[PDB]
């Protein structure tokens, strides 16, 4: 775990190459890597930091990764922070030298505490371990590192906001237009991305090029970490490429029970937002990012929900709103009817009371809702909700013929 | 009604270095946190002073204590069950686990044991689906408790 591991996994070793690098080399490195966001973004990964291209102004660019998402899991990201802290420390270190930042900072999940505690403690290590700092490494560049730990927000999860974390002050997305992304949060330059970025560019740059990038469907670069949840016997992390069978995903989560097979229906492919799926659907995946999209899937999380046949449709996706619910920032006026409009609006249908044009109603509200917004989160919350109606609405379009139930139970 | 900050402020002298030059607002989030830790509950007469250390407007720290979930109001059970009730956690049926946990525990979800040992939450996603049910006790952990088991682990505070 600490400095062993982290000299035992050889992290660093790399570094020392690093020193060498050839951050332009390094930089258009990433490019045949090809690398898009991790996080779901998909930007280029070469093209966010080459958004940088600084030259001079005053102040100082900083970069930092996100170690924080929320996504209501699987905690796939929480679990990259703890078991190798320090490889994500060297990526931290290597890459933000391309930028040409002087230092970074990492925010952290707001619930982790003593977990958070070990990725400083892996970092303390780092001065100790005297890598890079002042004159650093044989190079020139600076490095200096800060981790602060986290209010707690859901909405922090947004670039803007997560860049106003850090601003920590009623953080809210800053203003689309005026990015410039990287200028000028805590008063500079400064490009954001997912942490597994951070680290897994590290890595590859060590590696050819080819090695991590060929690996998958050209649609998607590379190798992911999917992690699974579902009514199934095995659900975790699982270190897969890009590109493999869902059933076959399923297979290796030996998810219970069988499927498509006892029982149904669907799964939330991304994290929560995307469209759901449907038993049909699932022999689609191929869950390459590019292959969701036409599906109009989108696992932009990596992290599968199963949502069992035997459960009310309205039941769960209603329940899962509510987090939604939670979730207003409150930036934009709209979205306050967003999560309101929506939610008790919701919660009608669950209980079931509800006449049957309303569910054609809530499909207007999505677009509208959808019409446009500060967030972000909010829109992905809200599209989420819209294949709601589609497939399992679709299906719950009869789900709601057992509203009628309710209705035929009314007297 | 009266924090300080005084003893413990050398180590939250050093809080003030992580941002550079001009502001304090990192500071906030830093100062909230190492209040927390002073007192729990912590009170609007700790916030101000807080803020000459900040050197900000009540309202401007007042605007952050809005905003962060995990600063506290007023006072929690010095255990305080953070149960997740988001969906996937709720995916994990766990939440029959609370409700069979309530009635060991002995208020309504909303409340406190008036021995204040606890202080119940309804949590929102603690982003640990995979590991659901994930119950944070305090500072620290617990992952998917039987209810039997939960019980038990509500026990050893307990003692
Ligand atoms: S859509 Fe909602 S969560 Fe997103 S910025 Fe607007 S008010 Fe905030
Ligand atoms: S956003 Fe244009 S009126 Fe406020
Ligand atoms: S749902 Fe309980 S941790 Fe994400």
């Amino acid at each position: 775990x600490x400095x062993x591991x982290x000299x035992x996994x050889x992290x660093x070793x790399x570094x020392x190459x690093x020193x060498x690098x050839x951050x332009x080399x390094x930089x258009x490195x990433x490019x045949x890597x090809x690398x898009x966001x991790x996080x779901x973004x998909x930007x280029x990964x070469x093209x966010x930091x080459x958004x940088x291209x600084x030259x001079x102004x005053x102040x100082x660019x900083x970069x930092x990764x996100x170690x924080x998402x929320x996504x209501x899991x699987x905690x796939x990201x929480x679990x990259x922070x703890x078991x190798x802290x320090x490889x994500x420390x060297x990526x931290x270190x290597x890459x933000x030298x391309x930028x040409x930042x002087x230092x970074x900072x990492x925010x952290x999940x707001x619930x982790x505490x003593x977990x958070x505690x070990x990725x400083x403690x892996x970092x303390x290590x780092x001065x100790x371990x005297x890598x890079x700092x002042x004159x650093x490494x044989x190079x020139x560049x600076x490095x200096x590192x800060x981790x602060x730990x986290x209010x707690x927000x859901x909405x922090x999860x947004x670039x803007x906001x997560x860049x106003x974390x850090x601003x920590x002050x009623x953080x809210x997305x800053x203003x689309x237009x005026x990015x410039x992304x990287x200028x000028x949060x805590x008063x500079x330059x400064x490009x954001x991305x997912x942490x597994x970025x951070x680290x897994x560019x590290x890595x590859x740059x060590x590696x050819x090029x080819x090695x991590x990038x060929x690996x998958x469907x050209x649609x998607x670069x590379x190798x992911x970490x999917x992690x699974x949840x579902x009514x199934x016997x095995x659900x975790x992390x699982x270190x897969x490429x890009x590109x493999x069978x869902x059933x076959x995903x399923x297979x290796x989560x030996x998810x219970x029970x069988x499927x498509x097979x006892x029982x149904x229906x669907x799964x939330x492919x991304x994290x929560x937002x995307x469209x759901x799926x449907x038993x049909x659907x699932x022999x689609x995946x191929x869950x390459x990012x590019x292959x969701x999209x036409x599906x109009x899937x989108x696992x932009x999380x990596x992290x599968x929900x199963x949502x069992x046949x035997x459960x009310x449709x309205x039941x769960x996706x209603x329940x899962x709103x509510x987090x939604x619910x939670x979730x207003x920032c409150x930036x934009c006026x709209x979205c306050x009817x967003x999560x309101x409009x929506x939610x008790x609006x919701x919660x009608x249908x669950x209980x079931x009371x509800x006449x049957x044009x309303x569910x054609x109603x809530x499909x207007x509200x999505x677009x509208x809702x959808x019409x446009x917004x500060x967030c972000x989160x909010x829109x992905x919350x809200x599209x989420x909700x819209x294949x709601x109606x589609x497939x399992x609405x679709x299906x719950x379009x009869x789900x709601x013929x057992x509203x009628x139930x309710x209705x035929x139970x009314x007297x | 009604x009266x924090x300080x900050x005084x003893x413990x402020x050398x180590x939250x002298x050093x809080x003030x270095x992580x941002x550079x030059x001009x502001x304090x607002x990192x500071x906030x989030x830093x100062x909230x946190x190492x209040x927390x830790x002073x007192x729990x509950x912590x009170x609007x007469x700790x916030x101000x002073x807080x803020x000459x250390x900040x050197x900000x407007x009540x309202x401007x720290x007042x605007x952050x204590x809005x905003x962060x979930x995990x600063x506290x109001x007023x006072x929690x059970x010095x255990x305080x069950x953070x149960x997740c009730x988001x969906x996937x956690c709720x995916x994990x049926x766990x939440x029959x686990x609370x409700x069979x946990x309530x009635x060991x525990x002995x208020x309504x979800x909303x409340x406190x044991x008036x021995x204040x040992x606890x202080x119940x939450x309804x949590x929102x996603c603690x982003x640990x689906c995979x590991x659901x049910x994930x119950x944070x006790x305090x500072x620290x952990x617990x992952x998917x408790x039987x209810x039997x088991x939960x019980x038990x682990x509500x026990x050893x505070x307990x003692x």
